[PDB]
């Protein structure tokens, strides 16, 4: 293929064919042939064009050729050559892109290479063509038709047919004869016709003041629109404006001033498990990974005393909530886990059922008899509560960021480094894991996303009975000790149906220590039993079960498990603060933003309030707040957290152009904040970061006049 | 969800086809009680199926076929490798050919740049290169400690390419670079004599000058102090395979002669130019931060900052560099920013068609080598250091080696701890012959230095404690076990970090860099570290020695019970009466005198008393 | 002490702190969009703002069409679809000015490829309404059905092989009387299945006959049904669609300020040319302004025959059959008709019952029954109802189905520059919907006087910009298609980070296809490198977990974990294992392109190598692999 090609033609007309061919076809390289038969046409075009030359006035010998060569070129300059050289010499421009155009008739010349014959392929080109151009035509086999006498002479048809010759002989002679395609297979369609149907639709779709499309088409094709649009802006209304104003700093208010009126409920808890009240009941290991029915066997045996318990001490109890057929099943879990079978179904169907309110279902009717039943109607849609700040999401976050003696994360290596940028990233992910790896999000996240895979397996391999899915997690100390947590039993329910979004009851009795008494507007979703105590490090504590029906689907599933991109997203957000430091210098600031070096100081970062006063801390700080902010993000995460996410961006946005001294100007301010607005309804997420904000943009206030 | 249901797949007994043939009927029908393939006779369509575990055997123990052409077949994916591995880094900035497209991930991002210079076929000059890698790494090596220049020579004298000697590559090889020449210099041999900036080679050829100390204000608008010359000079000017003429005077550049060569050749020439000649008008181009550092942490001088910025950002300079236009002249001619033909030429460059003789005549000399690596002739002057050795970074062509424990550091973590163990276990006679004498020196050993580099330095205090306190148990109030001297040695180099109750700190684990599988069992088999009792093999990192004659008698009927934590020694036996194998948290908070549990391994419960 | 989160930005710069806010560019599970309302709505807001146009009847479909074309100016800001079609002209004839040779030039390409493409380019899409079932389905089935049809009413274009022929066709069907085509029908199951009785009931679909006529097969055809982008379109007008693109996108890739086909590494370089392009003309003393901008209903005020008249207006000097086909797709968009879904529902308390009723019986009930927002809409919708459960959309867009023109249309709005020859000139990037516009002046007044003077001007072209989502700022910070810029710094609000697990096509093909995956993704979603090797080492994990192919060094157990291990013991080069036979994982930066197998070869034993690359191995019998014993199949 392109051997033949680099052989036979020159590097010019290779390159110039290769980006004619490249112009209207996207995989020039698939097709071959098309490529021959372009540089075959240009080779033609040069020999007829090449060595025929002009003079001033009328000798067919200066340097005026009597050929101008269109082809080979980028249509977009072709065209204007073309277009001048028709309106200079008063004659009409054809519909189609020529190939050379004559000087001594000044007409527009089409020039195809027929495989079968000559005055065949001819009449094709003149039908498709007409009376625009002529025509040049010359065939492999020695052949030709021309539209003129004065046309291209003997001596150049030779040269012609002897380079057609060549080609031919090798194509034969190399087996490649069959990869040649006429110019007839590409010229391949020009007879559209629109039947009657399309043709009215035509007619009836062209703008107001216009009858059919055929006068559409003449008014855009002769007129001249030049002014017009002055002259409609001129007569348009003023109202019609963007009524931009210079934004300033007294012009940003607080966002959801709701959230501080305390007549309204506070955000409860809705967090599929306990994310900092968690309590985990630790069994060592010598690392070896067990099937989980026998890490939560095992991990029960060690605590005796909270496995045997058969009789509820009932702290508190969701309004709905059955306390009674909860302990029943959270009994049964507890039994079905201990025994010697290798499954952990939950055979005794009863407290499942009856706690899942899966016996409380609504059922279907044919819609003629709907129609008819008048007390049939569309119910109203659940208007999201408008709740206010909840303390606990303060503490939430601040727990979570805090440094634990266990670790979660165990990540496969990676070959050398042998590239700055790959030395670059390796410091970068030291730093990163040596601050996020004891941390308490961290533990956290990777129960979830365990939780998480673990129902979506269970879930699809056996929905059809209930199983009990332990949440467990694998850590490990400062001391190499491996760990077996066990943090709680769910079971899992049962869906009668297959798709990926129907629903499934997932009942899950997680492990406490927290009095829910002291915070009892967090847990109304919970029945918290008290199951015995347990001793750490010389000091009792009592042990909660917290019991909740929940739900979701394998969607949600397989969002929860992809939970664990935070880690990605955390690195990803720290990547881009040490990329934005080192950019006002020339080098890495990896090293001096996490330890310092002898020209930069250790960067502090501030990460809260104390009695009103800022308090600073270490990169390593503010790297536990970002990944426990992704995590929580991505935890709390729902359409009014998108909505406030994507629409906070641009509040944002405003105060770095205020802090910046950009002089930023806005055209609705009110709709801005209007937009933020309606999406703090009752996610704690969200209300937290209205309230967060308010206090940043206060700080950020009093900063600005100094 | 195709990875779903791959994973389902994976976890069924036979889920790949398997074909019809005296190949695939080579596999057994099952291997160790794993069974293999289907023996199963499909109804119509006859399909066989195997496992993963099929695969695997295959991979183990199937027939060896011919491997021949293979690297014919699959050239192109070869041919990127090579030119993977024959390239050639620069260097990482940040801020604002087929061959360049293959790496482009790991080239352009959208905030940093890598420098890249694809290799391939370039293999008869091997030696020189080789020599070129060596030396800058004995130089990037010596640069970050104390008294740079003995740790260059002392590491110069210890290494060898290929088969040769470092120094008889040096004498022999007449190229080189500035690292080249600047161990040559601290071996004692001779060098060719030219003043070095950065890549810039300058020879004098008449004029003089006086460095002045003057404090400067740069574009960015911050003073610095830079020791200006003054006086008209002229020099012979060479950057790669590029040359030239400059005559320059205070802060000033008047006139820049250069020849036709390689684009990037004349812009590095040419910018080293501009800087050098401390032009105030390339002073004013400095928009920006100048605070780069050296890899040892230090602070570039001005004039390398200057240099090492408008290197990256060129643009910067030829912007505020001014244009003119350059003679008709057929020699003469004009160059414009990017190094093309053009009468648009910069504001005293010129490039030239006759050929300026190059400079470099044999002038081989005994220069002075200063303790920064820095050269002085007799007279009194520098003429080349370290900050002028390049920055550029590839692999040598030919094997080098270097046998001293100060250059383990640029190993894998891997190769550290086995050259560690290994020159522990050579010296394991004399080591614990020193041991056994109440003396602590060997601790500080060059081994134990290299071996510190891959300790985390957040637990470096604690581990070496807790070694050094198990060592002191095994020697003072009971006899050693060799296997576990030979483990926990290494790790006494750092000082001790005992807690506040003056016990070290008990572990299950010793953690070292890029974990996973880089740990050390206090108590075990580690995958890094492994001993036969019986056998009397040491397996570091898949590599048996044995330990012959080494060993005791003595201590192989003592177990494994007495050096496994600091302060504990073995006492009765597996009791079930105290309760289950304390954590080490536990065991740290137990009161003087009292028993515990301990699960040495899988099947090797025991039990302790403290002192 | 409480965290505060937001108290980064006091720090560090809020571009920087908000980077990768969302780990995913798909649509969340909670956030779906989707439904009867959501339809009904859309129309609804359609035809609110084009209401003061023609409304007339369509002579063919019997609908109700709106014309907002050469309507009444706007007389407020409100989203306003009444565009003038001699400003869409001058605009369209100032950017041939400003660029000529580029509308013929597009032209003749869009032409060309046409003759050159097949009837089989109509697969690459993605789901399409399938008129002869009325629902979507893949491409490739749906143009295999329409082929079947069109065979079975005497029509065989599609055998030829060309596009041509097959548009021809396809138009052709439109006057055919009467449509015969195959129907499947779903018929009740009788046969024995063993539960507790040996009997089970089920559905099993049968192919018929089935005939329609002239008016319904043209509204089938002209009909977009509603997905599960939020409308479908059959497969009548991707003929013509896509020539159509075709051609927009020959013009906007030559556009300087058409912001696509860019991505990647040369977004962030148009960016940085516009923003030091605007800088550098700004007049000494002048303020340079840019405009992170949105635009308002962007589907919804434009108008399908507005795209006519461009298409007339490019396709000037081009042949007279390609003008005409070009003029199909805005001619068959013009008339869409809108499908509005399922339905509703409707349940009872008290009796515990519940029904959906069907769009066709929307009104077959009282208005009083359905909820507030329902009855109102159903209300707002009853004029343009059609007796078989559509509703009829003539103005509008409808989402994404000629974002490329759209683009073309945004670029001729950010070519005029001026107004009235007034001290300002503007330019700007446009991503259909998605625009930045810079203003030059020497002063922020005028600065906003060029900035309203463009507000109006698209308005004039159906162009409305979003007051609550755009603001203005001092050129040097702004944002474009989620790319934030400052200082010469740029960033990224959302990156879709790596998926969890593998490709599932071999353990040879998956371990290339993730290397390339997070190649590809530090390439164009600018993924760090930090960020790179973090997903290496994820993938790794995941590629681990899924094969059971830990390290063979490791501690785990298992039928292949077995065999690992024995390789690991008996190879003496063990660092040239792959990954899937126990071996280390050697992959980084700068290697992520060079398949494993090449990469080890040099490593790998004699013996495991030649166990590996074994040609008649009985396993064997885009990304970049080796041939070998683990590029195994899967029944």
């Amino acid at each position: 293929m392109d051997t033949f090609i680099t052989r036979n033609f020159q590097t010019t007309i290779i390159q110039k064919a290769k980006n004619t061919m490249a112009e209207f076809s996207e995989d020039p390289e698939l097709q071959p042939a098309m490529l021959f038969n372009i540089c075959v046409h240009l080779e033609v075009c040069y020999v007829i064009s090449d060595m025929n030359f002009l003079d001033e006035e009328g000798k067919a010998y200066n340097l005026r050729p009597q050929y101008e060569v269109i082809e080979g070129m980028p249509r977009t300059i072709a065209w204007m050559v073309q277009r001048s050289l028709a309106q200079e010499h008063g004659i009409e421009t054809p519909k189609y892109l020529a190939d050379l155009f004559d000087y001594k008739t000044k007409r527009f010349i089409e020039v195809g290479i027929t495989k079968g014959l000559a005055d065949d392929y001819f009449w094709k080109k003149k039908e498709k063509l007409g009376n625009s151009m002529e025509l040049m035509i010359f065939s492999y086999n020695q052949d030709y038709s021309l539209s003129n006498e004065s046309s291209l002479d003997e001596e150049g048809k030779g040269r012609v047919l002897s380079r057609l010759t060549e080609l031919q002989a090798e194509l034969s002679l190399k087996n490649l004869w069959q990869v040649l395609i006429g110019e007839e297979d590409v010229e391949k369609g020009i007879d559209f016709k629109l039947g009657q149907t399309i043709s009215r639709l035509r007619d009836i779709s062209v703008p107001a003041g216009f009858s059919n499309f055929e006068g559409m088409r003449s008014y855009i094709d002769n007129i001249d629109p030049k002014g017009a649009i002055e002259r409609n802006l001129a007569r348009m209304s003023p109202l019609v404006s963007v009524t931009p104003k210079k934004l300033t700093w007294e012009d940003l208010r607080p966002i959801g001033p709701h959230i501080y009126n305390h007549e309204l409920p506070e955000v409860p808890y809705n967090a599929f498990l306990l994310m900092s009240d968690e309590l985990g009941l630790a069994n060592m290991t010598e690392g070896k990974s067990k099937k989980p029915k026998t890490l939560a066997k095992e991990c029960l045996e060690k605590y005796s005393t909270l496995r045997d318990q058969t009789d509820p001490i009932l702290i508190m109890k969701s309004e709905k909530a059955n306390e009674n057929f909860l302990w029943k099943l959270w009994r049964d879990c507890v039994n079905t886990i201990s025994n010697e079978e290798m499954s952990n179904e939950l055979q005794k169907t009863n407290y499942a059922k009856w706690a899942t309110g899966d016996g409380l279902t609504y059922q279907k009717i044919m819609k003629e008899v709907a129609i008819d039943d008048e007390t049939m109607c569309q119910e109203e849609p659940k208007i999201p509560n408008k709740c206010r700040v909840a303390a606990w999401v303060q503490t939430e976050m601040n727990l979570l960021s805090t440094l634990t003696s266990k670790r979660a994360l165990d990540l496969p290596e990676i070959g050398p480094d042998v590239a700055p940028v790959e030395h670059v990233g390796s410091e970068r992910r030291k730093y990163f894991v040596n601050e996020i790896n004891y941390c308490k999000a961290s533990t956290v996240m990777m129960k979830y996303v365990l939780f998480h895979t673990s129902l979506l397996n269970e879930s699809n391999a056996s929905m059809g009975k209930y199983k009990v899915i332990p949440i467990t997690n694998r850590v490990v100390n400062e001391k190499g000790e491996s760990f077996d947590m066990l943090y709680g039993l769910a079971v899992k329910g049962q869906s009668h149906l297959r798709g990926d979004t129907d629903v499934v009851t997932v009942v899950t009795f997680e492990f406490s220590s927290t009095d829910p008494r002291v915070d009892s507007g967090k847990w109304p979703k919970y029945t918290v039993f008290r199951i015995g105590s347990l001793f750490v490090s010389g000091r009792e504590k009592s042990v909660y079960l917290y019991c909740r029906v929940n739900g979701t689907n394998k969607i949600q599933m397989k969002w929860g498990m992809e939970a664990r991109r935070c880690l990605l997203q955390s690195m990803q957000q720290m990547e881009a603060i040490v990329e934005q430091e080192s950019s006002i210098q020339g080098y890495d600031m990896t090293k001096a933003c996490f330890k310092g070096d002898r020209v930069n100081s250790p960067k502090t970062f501030s990460i809260g309030t104390q009695e009103g006063k800022l308090v600073k801390g270490s990169f390593g700080k503010a790297l536990r707040v970002i990944f426990t902010k992704c995590l929580m993000h991505y935890v709390f995460g729902n359409a009014q957290l998108e909505g406030f996410s994507a629409e906070s961006r641009r509040l944002l946005l405003l105060i770095q152009a205020l802090k910046d001294r950009k002089g930023p100007w806005v055209f609705d301010l009110e709709g801005m904040y209007s937009g933020i607005e309606e999406c703090i309804s009752n996610n704690p997420w969200v209300i937290q970061s209205a309230y967060w904000f308010n206090e940043w943009l206060g700080f950020e206030k009093e900063g600005s006049k100094v | 969800n195709p990875s779903l249901r791959m994973k389902w797949a994976m976890c069924s007994n036979f889920p790949l086809a398997l074909t019809k043939g005296d190949m695939a009927n080579r596999i057994p029908l099952e291997y160790k009680g794993i069974q293999l393939k289907t023996n199963a006779e499909d109804i119509g369509t006859k399909g066989q199926m195997c496992s993963i575990a099929a695969v695997t055997w295959w991979n183990t123990y199937g027939p060896i076929g011919d491997t021949e052409g293979f690297e014919r077949v699959y050239e192109s994916f070869f041919l990127r490798k090579m030119r993977l591995d024959n390239a050639t880094w620069g260097r990482i900035t940040f801020g604002p050919s087929a061959e360049f497209i293959e790496m482009l991930h790991c080239l352009q991002g959208e905030n940093w740049r890598q420098i890249y210079h694809p290799g391939g076929n370039k293999l008869t000059e091997s030696r020189s290169q080789s020599m070129i890698v060596a030396c800058r790494k004995i130089i990037r090596r010596s640069i970050v400690a104390s008294n740079p220049l003995e740790l260059a020579v002392e590491i110069a004298n210890k290494t060898v390419i290929d088969t040769e000697p470092l120094k008889s590559c040096l004498a022999a090889i007449d190229g080189g670079d500035v690292a080249c020449d600047i161990i040559r210099a601290a071996l004692g041999l001779k060098i060719r004599q030219r003043q070095r900036f950065g890549r810039l080679e300058l020879k004098r050829i008449s004029g003089r000058g006086f460095k002045n100390d003057e404090e400067i204000l740069i574009g960015n608008g911050t003073i610095q102090k830079i020791g200006i010359w003054d006086g008209e000079e002229e020099f012979h000017v060479r950057c790669g395979e590029c040359r030239g003429i400059l005559k320059k005077s205070k802060m000033k550049l008047e006139k820049l002669l250069i020849n036709s060569a390689k684009k990037e050749d004349m812009r590095d020439l040419i910018i080293l130019c501009m800087v050098f000649s401390q032009d105030t008008r390339m002073f004013q181009g400095v928009r920006g931060e100048i605070n780069f550092l050296n890899r040892a942490g230090q602070l570039l001088s001005p004039m390398y900052q200057l240099q090492r910025y408008f290197l990256n950002r060129s643009n910067d300079l030829f912007d505020q560099w001014g244009y003119e236009e350059s003679p008709k002249a057929s020699e003469l001619h004009g160059i414009n920013e990017s190094m093309n033909a053009s009468d648009y030429t910069l504001k005293g460059v010129v490039v030239t068609r006759n050929v300026i003789d190059d400079f470099s005549s044999t002038e081989t000399e005994k220069v002075s080598i200063t303790k920064n690596l820095s050269l002085i002739k007799r007279t009194g002057e520098v003429i080349m250091g370290a900050n002028d050795v390049s920055e550029l970074e590839s692999q040598a062509q030919l094997m080098i080696t270097y046998d001293t424990p100060k250059m383990w550091e640029m190993g894998t973590t891997k190769e550290l701890v086995q050259n560690t163990y290994q020159w522990v276990l050579k010296n394991l006679v004399t080591l614990k012959a020193q041991f056994l004498l109440g003396k602590e020196d060997m601790f500080q050993w060059d081994a134990f230095e290299a071996f510190e580099s891959i300790i985390p330095q957040k637990m470096a205090g604690q581990y070496s404690g807790f070694a050094r306190a198990v060592l002191k148990q095994m020697r003072d109030q009971e006899v050693m076990k060799t296997d576990q001297f030979i483990k926990l040695l290494p790790f006494c180099f750092s000082p001790p970090k005992l807690r506040s109750n003056g016990e070290p700190y008990q572990f299950l684990k010793l953690v070292l860099k890029g974990g996973g599988e880089n740990f050390i069992e206090v108590r075990k088999g580690s995958p890094l570290f492994s001993y036969n009792p019986q056998t009397e093999v040491l397996t570091i990192c898949g590599r048996m020695m044995s330990l012959k004659g080494k060993i005791e008698d003595e201590e192989r009927n003592r177990s494994m019970g007495n050096a496994v934590l600091a302060g504990f020694l073995v006492s009765g036996k597996y009791d079930p009466d105290l309760g289950d194998f304390k954590t080490i948290e536990e065991l740290e908070k137990l009161k003087p005198g009292e028993k515990a549990n301990i699960l040495l391994y899988q099947g090797k419960p025991v039990k302790v008393v403290k002192r | 002490m409480n965290i505060n989160p937001y108290f980064l930005f006091i720090d560090v710069p809020i571009q920087a702190a908000i980077s990768t806010t969302f780990p995913y560019t798909g649509v969340p599970p909670y956030s779906h969009g989707t439904g009867t309302g959501y339809t009904i709505d859309t129309v609804i807001r359609t035809h609110e703002y084009s209401n003061k146009g023609k409304q007339y009847i369509s002579d063919v479909t019997g609908c109700t069409m709106v014309d907002p074309t050469n309507g009444p100016l706007p007389e407020d800001n409100e989203p306003s679809a009444y565009a003038q079609l001699d400003c869409v002209l001058e605009a369209l004839d100032r950017m041939d000015e400003e660029h000529p040779g580029l509308f013929q030039a597009a032209s003749q390409n869009a032409m060309e490829t046409l003759m050159v493409t097949t009837v089989d380019k109509l697969t690459q899409g993605r789901q399409t309404f399938d008129w002869t079932v009325c629902r979507n389905q893949p491409a490739a089935t749906a143009l295999n059905t329409t082929i079947t049809s069109f065979r079975l009413n005497d029509l065989n274009g599609a055998d030829k092989g060309g596009l041509i022929p097959f548009c021809q066709d396809i138009i052709d069907s439109l006057d055919r009387p009467e449509m015969t085509f195959f129907s499947v029908k779903n018929i009740k199951k009788k046969l024995p299945a063993k539960n507790r009785k040996g009997f089970l009931i089920k559905r099993i679909p049968m192919k018929v006959k089935d005939k329609i006529t002239k008016v319904e097969y043209i509204k089938r055809a002209l009909s977009l049904n509603t997905m599960t982008a939020i409308a479908t379109a059959g497969i009548q007008i991707r003929g013509f669609v896509l020539v159509v693109e075709n051609l927009a996108k020959n013009i906007c890739e030559n556009l300087e300020q058409s912001g696509l086909p860019v991505g990647g590494n040369e977004k962030k370089a148009k960016l940085s040319n516009a923003v030091a392009k605007m800088l550098s003309n700004c007049p000494p003393g002048g303020i340079s302004m840019t405009v992170t901008g949105d635009n308002t209903k962007w589907n919804e005020c434009l108008n399908p025959r507005i795209f006519l008249a461009m298409t007339e207006r490019i396709t000037r000097d081009s042949p007279i059959w390609f003008r005409d086909f070009c003029s199909i797709a805005p001619v068959l968009f013009s008339n869409k008709i809108a499908r509005l879904g399922k339905g509703f529902m409707i349940t009872s308390k008290t009796k515990r019952l519940k029904a959906q009723i069907p769009c066709p019986d929307l009104f077959s009930i009282p208005l009083e029954r359905y909820n507030e927002e329902t009855r109102a809409k159903l209300k707002k919708l009853k004029p343009f109802f059609n007796e078989e459960g559509t509703a009829s959309l003539s103005p509008g867009m409808m989402m994404g189905m000629f974002n490329m023109l759209s683009t073309v249309l945004g670029v001729a709005a950010l070519g005029i520059k001026n107004i009235g020859n007034k001290e300002y000139l503007w330019d700007g990037l446009q991503s259909s919907d998605d625009f930045a516009l810079f203003v030059n002046a020497k002063d922020e007044e005028t600065c906003m006087e060029g900035i309203n003077d463009f507000y109006r001007t698209c308005k004039l072209l159906g162009i409305n910009m979003s007051k609550k989502k755009s603001y203005c700022n001092e050129t040097g910070m702004f944002e474009f298609t989620s790319m934030f810029y400052r200082d010469g710094f740029v960033s990224n609000f959302a990156m879709e980070l790596p998926s969890f697990g593998v490709a599932g096509v071999n353990e040879s093909a998956d371990m290339a296809i993730g290397m390339t995956i997070i190649k590809n993704n530090m390439i164009n979603n600018g993924m760090g490198p930090a960020t790179a090797q973090t997903a290496i080492q994820l993938f790794i994990a995941d590629y681990r977990y899924t094969y059971k192919c830990h390290r063979g060094d490791s501690k785990v157990e298992g039928k292949r974990m077995k065999i690992i291990k024995e390789l690991w013991e008996n190879t003496k080069g063990r660092d040239g294992l792959l990954v899937a036979d126990g071996g280390p994982n050697i992959y980084n930066l700068r290697n992520l392109h060079i398949p494993e197998i090449v990469l080890k070869y040099n490593l790998m034993d004699p013996e495991y190598k030649g166990r590996l690359l074994h040609p008649q191995n009985p396993f064997v019998g885009d990304y970049d692999a080796v041939s070998g014993t683990h590029s195994w199949r899967t029944k």
